[PDB]
């Protein structure tokens, strides 16, 4: 239930934070999908986090490790 | 009254000698440690050794230290009395 | 085709890091049955046994009021 | 992109133009748009002009306010003294009816009225606010780390004091400006009596230069003892004092510090990659070259 922050100023729209998030990958890549909500979607060229109320993230670091030009900061402390 | 003939609390101090929790003493404005089972100072009038239930971990060492006196009831609850 | 993940019960120590880390919904099911101790026992230790021995599994979309920490699913 | 009228008083445009240039560039890089103010003048400088006549102080500050009122925009500032004049006259004339009346019948001779419809902000206050660009956005915009530099902050007096008249919180040991310098990557250091006046306020800079320089020298001694490599500031008065006054201290006394004095907007430009030539660091009395060697 952590909080992710995306630096819009250096986001290129690469979409490798959307493809690599394992909560996004739940809908289409799971047998009998449990939850179909998504943290990121690239609207107007930058990654927007729809997870406003910080309910779905799991601090996995797959998205921080994925962005090619580090731009996603993961906060492990309560918002 | 509850039936323990041997008595209740005589203020020996074994309970606080064995309690492992350590918290600030409000009587000493926080400068000094006191266990979870405690008295403010040695000159308190009811020398009866309150248990601080917000900080007790129910380790049960205090009851073993108290022994046959059986003064410690870790499950006690807030009783209500009406007085005219 | 293939499996995507599996475990070796010979080496799993029933810690719980896997459950605490998985972002999935209920991929993992953890339940401990007996802790092995030396030293006799305590009422506190019986409470702690009861707390450690409740089955658990992952969860997506936990409550926001506790944002910044983890909450698992209580399995009946 | 939030839009503000950019007041731009006397010292930044006419002595330290790199300050205003970096202000516009860095504010645009973060989500802020700084629009020129059309025919603004000296905010009647609170010391040297308020000491003479409070009524003409009110009238000139109100004229500056009604320019941006006609523009229908919120003032943005980069000077603590200009903040005092503009913001405080705005606040006083938003609540005092007889003073509104007096200023309005003075301004009616130039076809111009004050109604009190806009708000006044300091640029560092905007950089700190979370609705507008926040500390995190500043960190995002920073592209050159400026690491390994000890930087001493001078808050000034007219931004934060008196706290019964402002809204910035504690005046005894604020840390907000230290967070903006920490965002840039430079480590802000703490020195003795960090909230002391620089000595240039109230017209003392002009009336008694030795007295003002002694007040400044107390600060410079504390800052050198701490070990600063530059002094950030949010006021062109204080920058002028700390910059010229180092030269006047070197000549009137025998004290040498050679500590560069930079506005926070100049440091923000350096962090965001602007060039020293584009910042006009050659227009300062005290050479910035050692600090540039350290942070570049
Ligand atoms: S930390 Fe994991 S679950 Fe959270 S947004 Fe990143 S990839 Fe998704
Ligand atoms: S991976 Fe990084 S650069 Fe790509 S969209 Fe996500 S945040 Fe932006
Ligand atoms: S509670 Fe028991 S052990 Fe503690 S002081 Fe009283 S009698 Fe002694
Ligand atoms: S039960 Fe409470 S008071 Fe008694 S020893 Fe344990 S922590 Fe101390
Ligand atoms: S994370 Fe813990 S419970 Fe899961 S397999 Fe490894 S040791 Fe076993």
């Amino acid at each position: 239930a952590f909080a992710v922050h995306v630096n819009m100023e250096r986001c290129t729209g690469c979409n490798n934070c959307v493809v690599a998030c394992p909560v996004n990958a739940l809908e289409l890549n799971t047998v009998n999908p449990s939850s179909t909500d998504k943290i990121y979607k690239v609207i107007n060229g930058d990654a927007v986090i729809l997870d406003v109320k910080h309910e779905l993230c799991a601090g996995c670091g797959i998205c921080v490790d994925a962005c090619p030009y580090d731009v996603i900061q993961l906060s492990g402390q309560p918002p | 009254a509850k039936g323990i003939v041997g008595g209740g609390c005589n203020g020996c101090g074994d309970c606080s000698a064995v309690c492992p929790v350590i918290k600030p003493n409000p009587f000493e404005m926080g400068m000094a440690p006191r266990k979870a089972i405690y008295i403010y100072h040695a000159q308190v009038m009811p020398l009866i050794y309150t248990v601080d239930f917000d900080s007790c971990v129910k380790c049960g060492l205090c009851v073993e230290a108290c022994g046959d006196k059986k003064a410690i009831d870790l499950e006690m609850q807030d009783e209500f009395i009406t007085v005219k | 085709i293939e499996a995507k993940i599996a475990v070796n019960k010979d080496f799993c120590i029933l810690c719980g890091a896997c459950v605490n880390a998985c972002p999935g919904e209920d991929i993992i099911y953890l339940r401990r049955d007996s802790v092995k101790i030396k030293g006799k026992e305590t009422d506190l230790f019986k409470k702690i046994k009861e707390k450690l021995f409740t089955p658990r599994t992952s969860k997506v979309k936990e409550q926001p009021s506790l944002a910044g920490s983890v909450e698992l699913k209580a399995v009946s | 992109m939030h839009e503000y009228a950019f007041f731009l008083g006397c010292i930044a445009p006419n002595r330290y133009p790199g300050c205003e240039a970096s202000a516009i560039k860095t504010s645009e890089k973060v989500g802020i748009k700084l629009l020129p103010l059309k025919g603004a003048s000296c905010c009647p400088a609170p010391g040297a002009f308020g000491s003479i006549d409070l009524n003409v102080w009110y009238a000139m500050a109100a004229r500056n306010l009604v320019l941006a009122e006609e523009m229908k925009k919120d003032i943005a500032l980069i000077c603590n003294g200009c903040y005092k004049s503009i913001w405080e006259v705005n606040h006083i004339l938003k609540h005092n009816d007889e003073l509104r009346d007096n200023v309005n019948e003075v301004l009616a001779e130039i076809d111009m009225q004050f109604k009190g419809t806009i708000d006044v902000w300091h640029l560092a206050e905007l950089y700190y606010d979370d609705k507008v660009c926040g500390v995190q956005k500043i960190k995002d915009s920073v592209t050159t780390p400026l690491s390994g530099a000890k930087v001493a902050a001078h808050y000034g007096c007219h931004l934060m004091k008196p706290k019964k008249e402002r809204h910035f919180g504690d005046t005894e040991n604020p840390m907000w400006f230290e967070e903006l310098i920490g965002a840039l990557g430079a480590e802000p250091i703490q020195y003795r009596n960090k909230m002391q006046c620089c000595g240039a306020g109230g017209g003392v800079r002009g009336y008694d230069i030795v007295h003002a320089l002694d007040i400044t020298n107390e600060k410079l001694i504390n800052i050198q003892e701490a070990g600063a490599d530059a002094i950030t500031e949010l006021c062109p008065f204080c920058q002028l004092q700390f910059d010229r006054g180092q030269i006047e201290i070197k000549e009137k006394f025998g004290d040498v510090y050679n500590i560069p004095v930079l506005h926070y907007n100049e440091l923000l430009g350096l962090a965001q990659g602007m060039s020293p030539q584009d910042l006009a660091l050659d227009l300062h009395a005290i050479d910035c070259t050692p600090f540039l060697q350290k942070v570049l």
